[PDB]
RNA sequence: GAGUGGCGAUGAUCUGUACCCCGCGGGGUGGGUGUCGAUGGAAGUCUGACCGGC
RNA sequence: UCUCGGUCGGGCCUCCUCUUGGGGCGCCUAGGCGGUGUCUUCGGGUCGCGUGCAGCCUCCCGUCCUCGCCUGCCGACAGCGCUCUGGGGAAUUCAGGAGGGGAAAGCAGAUGUGCCCCGCGGCGAGACUGGCGCCGGACGAGCUGC
């Protein structure tokens, strides 16, 4: 616990918190080009002191600036999975997989069958 | 409560004239509520009120948020003169006037709140 | 990146122009017999305030009484005595420190050393003296 | 964007007592709530328990020049838990509440304001928090509250005055320590409206410098404000704490 | 800490009297070993950083009892021309260093005034006195002690200087007003005892001016009657008592303090046919007063305190003694 | 010849709580709600023969 | 006991006696393995709709097929960096360095006390005077410092 940062405890590193930290170094891929971020390329993304909180309330925004009962979800990764563009994630993923199966081994196996046939 | 009271020897006249020119450049938020929105949103470059308000408490609230946003405010003694200074056909009780990047109007706002800073 | 720059154009320098004066320039204008405020005024067509750092008056005073005329014209009480606080009393590093910080000033110099030193940092004017008048390098006005 | 109820973790910032709350699509600078459960002016804030208690008011660079400097990339802010800060031009006590959240329970904020109405909201906030003192006086008369303010570590200066360097000059000549912190917000349109803002900023720096401060850095607050500078300097020494 | 250096000055400053005590036959050599080592331990304790007024008074008590030990041992060995003034000068040094380090310590200030009074250092006592009053001006103990010792020395003008400045400062408690009526009427007791003094309107001015003060209350006015109620052998004590009772029965006329002085008022100038006469006069005022509509519980407690407040006197009618016991039972 | 009644910056108007079935009226599910329920569901109630002293 | 000249010595000074055909620990990486996720292909299982034909249809399991991702371990060659009485961890002994916090943290001239006479001076009531509404002289009861 930091003594001059008002006792933020050390990171109780769980696999869900580690998923959330991965998502926070990877938020540029999440907002798929609609929003770009401060490029933060440090090697160890897990900090020394963290504390998982929630936004409570602004006293001027309660109509549109407030999550609902079916959206106050449990992790940041569950929020990203709850949001849209998940089929957009899968679409870009199969562009990438279709480019990484380019000429690798099913290609040369098709060539061997084409010659031997 | 009108301690930044503008003087009728032509400082009021330059205030209302710059109100009219900002009204012709569409830089003008009229009325107390829209003035309050411009100050709270921080678009405001200068703000005039009217001390001829019949209860002046209904415009006493914006000097608070103008002190918070650090924008100059000053009172002219007639809401009717402010009202047809805007060109409204009703009485405008408190007006706010914003600016942009490049205008001679923005220069006139600059010299005008220089005079308001000579008051306050 | 400093305020009021648009791709190596300082819009922050506008009349009344500020001008840091160097010992090179005070020596070569008292040598060229060319009065300082009227010929900077005449080469910029605009009201200037000339500023003379204590490194510059320090170096002119370190130069001996051969240059007592250049010192007595350098201590014109019209002018802004810009007091510096650093140990060296070395004018070229004081000027490039100051111009590098604020990037408002016009630097009146003649030496290839310092002129070549502040051609490297963008948006600063260099005022020289070509034997009958002054010259301005990179102020895109007059 | 930063909707109420989104999960957002909090890590410390580089400064002492300043926190940064990283969420999925955004990040939010925030301080630690000194009086928990209460927002001052109606702002979003963050609650978290140790692994009820921990609370973090979200701090706005549009309503605070000091948050505009911390998001503006300031080297030091001179204020830490335990400091004594002399706040100048304290309208309604909003940024005074964030400074009071930085210096915490053992610190002390000495809020000065001229206006009586912002005096009243300042007495509301300063009745809620016990490290801030309310002083409703003229900042041009420091001998009015010379019985109220001891030698402070930091002076924060946000006044919209043409004689800003003189006001902060005499306030530092009465109340600021040997080698003191000073952090001034400057409005070039407020000092000299017909001059270019870099020249107004450099001239105010020179007036502090012949007022015997020592400028460490200058940054302009310009994704969040226009023609505003934040000058960080140190009184009578080159290095801060002495 | 340079405590060994500054302590080395005070020890080497103490050395030639130890020389003279070794060369006179008064102390012996191992006694001086114990003496030098204990002087040293005190000097390092005293010049040490974290010190206390207890520590300064420990070394004052020990150094001064050393001076008395050398005095009695000197009287044993019939020595003369050995003197005490390095001990007294040294003790003034311990005190000056004491009230220089802990000046907000009235144990130190009153003890230093006690030493300066016991060594017959009067002018120095007044200088210490003024320094003590300047650092503790809200202390009725010090203002009272200055005024009283000034009065017993005999300079009543300087006494009134210390007192009137005292009544200027100590104005929360009535205490110093009580001691200035007590000392000014002590002076009028001296003046009428030696026989301005014939009128004596000064404590009446203390009374009527004392009306306008933040302490001015009925119980405190009863303490004024407890002050003025002594020295009944005077010229105008009936006039002063009568002004006190009259003014309280003009300003607070519904209080058991005013009824209590309405009881005890004829018993001022007494100490004997008038004693049962004014005692039964106080029974007429008593029976007239206990029935009065006022704070009857407070008058009952005051008169239990007063009937108990007579009992140590002798030569009284036992019927009166028993019937006042039954009146305490009845109330 | 006299006395009353009369919009708007001291805030007019406009996009926007949904769709659908009918003659300003009525109906099928909304979504967010705020309650008390409920029997209903997630949802099932650890291991079982040694260990300590000497 | 005043100096001078000379000489394969030394003190003194200089630059070599270090920078390795070397080792250790890392970085990088072809790749391997572990955890794990899709895509193709076929076979089953299933919520539901429709005509309960034809089918449609959300979900689940396996196979085929490969590609992929882990602050994951291992990692050859080539290359690079740090270091070498090899490299780590703990216990303690010793030698230093930096920073915080606390502390009246205060030896600028260190002469016992009291009275009286002198000397120098300070407050100070009260009193006169010169010159131009002021400034100045020069008297002084008393009290006090040194
Ligand atoms: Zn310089």
């Amino acid at each position: 616990t930091l003594s001059d940062w008002y006792n933020i405890p050390r990171t109780n590193l769980t696999p869900e918190l580690k998923r959330d930290l991965q998502l926070l170094r990877m938020r540029d891929v999440v907002a798929m080009g609609k929003q770009f971020f401060k490029k933060d390329n440090r090697k160890d993304f897990v900090p020394e002191y963290c504390q998982v909180g929630t936004i409570i309330a602004g006293a001027t925004d309660g109509v549109s600036g407030r999550l609902t009962r079916k959206e106050r979800k449990r992790t940041i990764v569950e929020e990203v999975l709850s949001s849209d563009s998940v089929s957009k994630y899968k679409r870009k993923y199969h562009e990438i997989q279709e480019h990484k199966k380019s000429g690798r081994k099913g290609y040369y196996k098709k060539l061997m069958a084409a010659r031997k046939r | 409560a009108a301690w930044p009271k503008a003087e009728d020897p032509a400082l009021v006249q330059e205030l209302l004239d710059c109100v009219q020119q900002a009204s012709h450049y569409r830089q003008l938020k009229k009325g107390a509520n829209e003035t309050t929105k411009s100050v709270n949103r921080g678009t405001s470059e200068l703000v005039i009120l009217a001390a001829d308000t019949q209860p002046l408490s209904i415009v006493l609230h914006i000097p608070l948020i103008c002190e918070e946003k650090n924008v100059p405010y000053v009172y002219v003694p007639s809401k009717v003169a402010l009202g047809r200074a805007c060109g409204v056909s009703r009485a405008v009780i408190a007006v706010s006037l914003t600016s942009n990047e490049a205008s001679d109007l923005n220069s006139k706002i600059r010299a005008l709140r220089d005079k308001v800073e000579r008051l306050a | 990146m400093p305020s009021s720059m648009f791709f190596e154009h300082n819009e922050a320098l506008v009349p009344p122009y500020n001008v840091l004066v160097d010992t090179n320039f005070l020596s070569r204008t008292v040598g060229a017999k060319l009065p300082l405020l009227e010929s900077a005024m005449d080469c910029l067509y605009a009201s200037v305030n000339i500023i003379i750092t204590s490194c510059v008056m320090a170096e002119l005073e370190k130069l001996g009484p051969r240059y007592r005329v250049a010192l007595m014209i350098a201590r014109d009480e019209r002018w802004q005595r810009l007091t510096c606080d650093h140990k060296g009393t070395y004018a070229d590093d004081c000027i490039v420190d100051r111009v590098q910080k604020h990037r408002i000033y016009i630097v009146a110099t003649n030496d290839r050393d310092l002129k070549r030193r502040i051609r490297k940092i963008p948006g600063v004017p260099i005022m020289s003296v070509q034997k009958g008048k002054y010259a301005i390098e990179r102020l895109p006005g007059a | 964007g930063a909707k109420a109820g989104k999960k957002v973790i909090v890590e410390p910032h580089r400064h002492k007592g300043v926190f940064v709350a990283r969420g999925g699509k955004e990040d939010l600078l925030c301080t630690a709530n000194l009086v928990p459960g209460e927002s001052v002016y109606g702002e979003k804030r963050i609650s978290v328990e140790t692994p009820t208690k921990t609370e973090y008011r979200i701090w706005n660079p549009f309503r605070s020049k000091l948050a505009a400097g911390i998001l503006g990339g300031l080297e030091t802010i001179y204020m830490k838990p335990g400091s004594k800060v002399l706040y100048l031009g304290a309208a309604s006590g909003t940024s005074v509440s964030h400074v009071a959240d930085i210096v915490g329970p053992t610190g002390a904020v000495y809020a000065v304001e001229f206006s009586h109405r912002s005096g009243r909201d300042l007495i509301n906030m300063a009745t809620r928090r016990t490290n801030v003192i309310p002083i409703v006086e003229d900042a041009r008369k420091p001998m009015a509250y010379r019985m109220l303010v001891p030698m402070v570590d930091v002076i924060f200066a946000d006044v919209a005055q043409p004689d800003q360097a003189r006001i902060v000059g005499i306030n530092a000549r009465l109340f600021l320590k040997q080698g003191g912190g000073l952090l001034i917000s400057i409005k070039a349109s407020c000092i000299d409206s017909t001059a270019p803002p870099e020249q107004v900023f450099a001239s105010e720096v020179q007036k502090l410098r012949e007022d015997k401060f020592f400028p460490k850095e200058q940054l302009t607050l310009e994704p969040y404000e226009r023609d505003h500078a934040m000058v960080s300097c140190v009184y009578l020494q080159k290095e801060f704490e002495g | 800490a340079w405590v060994a250096d500054k302590a080395r000055f005070y020890l080497e400053r103490a050395a030639p009297e130890l020389r003279e005590w070794e060369e006179k036959e008064i102390f012996t050599k191992d006694e001086i070993r114990n003496l030098v080592a204990k002087r040293s331990d005190f000097e390092h304790l005293v010049l040490a950083p974290g010190t206390k007024p207890t520590d300064f008074l420990n070394y004052v008590n020990w150094e001064r009892s050393l001076d008395r030990l050398r005095a009695k041992r000197c009287a044993r060995l019939n020595i003369r021309s050995v003197t005490s003034h390095a001990s007294q000068a040294r003790t003034f040094g311990i005190f000056e260093r004491a009230v220089l380090k802990h000046p907000g310590s009235i144990e130190l200030w009153l003890a230093y005034l006690e030493f300066a009074a016991q060594v017959k250092a009067t002018k120095r006592w007044r200088r210490i006195m003024t320094r003590a009053l300047r650092l503790h001006p809200m202390n009725a103990s010090l203002w009272t002690l200055a005024g009283r010792r000034a009065a017993q020395n005999g300079d009543m003008q300087r006494a009134r200087a210390h007192f009137l400045r005292g009544c200027r400062f100590c104005t929360r408690e009535p205490t110093l007003w009580l001691e200035y009526a007590r000392c000014e009427m002590d002076w009028l007791a001296r003046m009428e005892a030696k026989k301005p003094a014939l009128s004596g309107a000064i404590p009446i001015a203390v009374f009527d001016v004392a009306r306008k003060q933040p302490f001015w209350g009925p119980a405190a006015a009863e303490k004024f009657f407890d002050v003025f109620a002594k020295f009944g052998h005077l010229s105008c004590h009936e006039r002063i008592i009568s002004h006190v009772v009259t003014t309280m029965q003009e300003l607070f006329p519904n209080h058991p303090c005013t009824w209590s002085v309405h009881i005890r008022q004829p018993l001022v100038g007494v100490d004997t046919p008038a004693f049962p006469k004014a005692l039964r006069e106080s029974l007429a005022r008593l029976k007239a007063a206990l029935q009065s509509t006022t704070d009857r519980k407070a008058l009952a407690t005051k008169m239990v305190a007063w009937m108990d407040g007579i009992l140590a006197i002798e030569k009284l009618d036992a019927a009166i003694r028993t019937v006042l016991e039954h009146t305490k039972r009845s109330l």
